[PDB]
Formats: structure tokens, C-alpha cells, sequence
């Protein structure tokens, strides 16, 4: 399965999906976390 | 007749306050955050 949103996993063959730190947001699977655009705004570690 | 013995030299004000104190000096810059460890390999098959 494919990482949910707010969260990333930037290696092959792990079983967990970490969690993104506050001021990133992820959608469904990525291989990492994208910083949010200029002008907007991200709090929790499980921002979507 | 001659006049009195002049007067002398009259005193100076009683001198002003110091200056008060300076502010708190502001913070050290926030420190940066490390960087992320390596991408690790698979787990054990
Ligand atoms: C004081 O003054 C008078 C005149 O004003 C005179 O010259 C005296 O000789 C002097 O001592
Ligand atoms: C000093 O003061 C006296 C008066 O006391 C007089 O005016 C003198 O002429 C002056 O030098
Ligand atoms: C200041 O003091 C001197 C003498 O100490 C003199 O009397 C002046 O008249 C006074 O103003
Ligand atoms: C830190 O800054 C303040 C001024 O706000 C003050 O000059 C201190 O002496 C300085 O160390
Ligand atoms: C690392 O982070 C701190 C605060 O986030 C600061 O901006 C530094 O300039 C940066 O290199
Ligand atoms: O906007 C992202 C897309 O819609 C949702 C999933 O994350 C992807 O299919
Ligand atoms: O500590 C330095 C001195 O502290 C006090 C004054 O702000 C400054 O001259
Ligand atoms: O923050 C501390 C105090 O409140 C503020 C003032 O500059 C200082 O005196």
C-alpha cells in the first residue's frame, strides 16, 4: 500500500510510513514531504 | 568714603542625574535543525 497522506517513507522495503514534521504536508504515497508554497501554512505533524 | 570688600565667586548648581539603564540585549539567532540520516536499506526477507 501506498503512504497516506502526512506521511513519507523515503526507503525501499520498510513497513512503516513516518510522519511529516510540522510545516510540511504530503498527499497519498511520496517518497518525502513537500515544504509548503510561500503563503501558506502547515501546523501539525499531520498536515495533508 | 571707599565701598566694601567685594563679594566672592557665588557656588554651581547642585549637578544633574546619572543616566538610567539599558534595555535587556536581545536573544542569540535560533539555531538550525540537523540533517536527516541516510535513506537505510530493506529490512531482513
Ligand atoms: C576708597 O575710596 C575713596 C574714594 O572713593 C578714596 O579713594 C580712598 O582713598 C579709598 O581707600
Ligand atoms: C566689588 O563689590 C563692591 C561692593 O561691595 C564694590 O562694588 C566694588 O566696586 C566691586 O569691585
Ligand atoms: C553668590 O555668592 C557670592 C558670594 O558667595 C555673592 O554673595 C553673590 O552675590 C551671590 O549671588
Ligand atoms: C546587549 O544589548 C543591550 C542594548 O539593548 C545593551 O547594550 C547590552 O550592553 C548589550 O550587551
Ligand atoms: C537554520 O534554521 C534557523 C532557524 O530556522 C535559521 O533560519 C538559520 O539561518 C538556518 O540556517
Ligand atoms: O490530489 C491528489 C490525488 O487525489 C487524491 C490522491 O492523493 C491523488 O490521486
Ligand atoms: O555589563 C556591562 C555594563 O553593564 C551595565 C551597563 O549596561 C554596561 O556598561
Ligand atoms: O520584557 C521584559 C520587560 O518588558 C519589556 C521591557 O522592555 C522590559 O523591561
Amino acid at each position: 500500500k501506498p503512504c497516506q497522506p502526512g506521511r513519507y517513507q523515503n526507503s525501499i522495503g520498510q513497513r512503516v510510513c513516518k510522519p511529516c514534521d510540522m510545516g510540511t504536508y504530503s498527499r497519498y504515497g511520496g517518497e518525502l514531504c513537500t515544504k509548503c508554497p510561500a503563503g501558506t501554512v502547515a501546523s501539525k505533524t499531520g498536515s495533508s | 568714603t571707599s565701598p566694601p570688600p567685594s563679594p566672592p565667586p557665588s557656588p554651581p548648581p547642585p549637578r544633574p542625574p546619572p543616566p538610567p539603564p539599558p534595555p535587556p540585549s536581545p536573544p542569540p539567532p535560533n539555531r538550525s535543525p540537523p540533517p536527516p540520516p541516510p535513506a537505510s536499506s530493506a529490512i531482513n526477507p
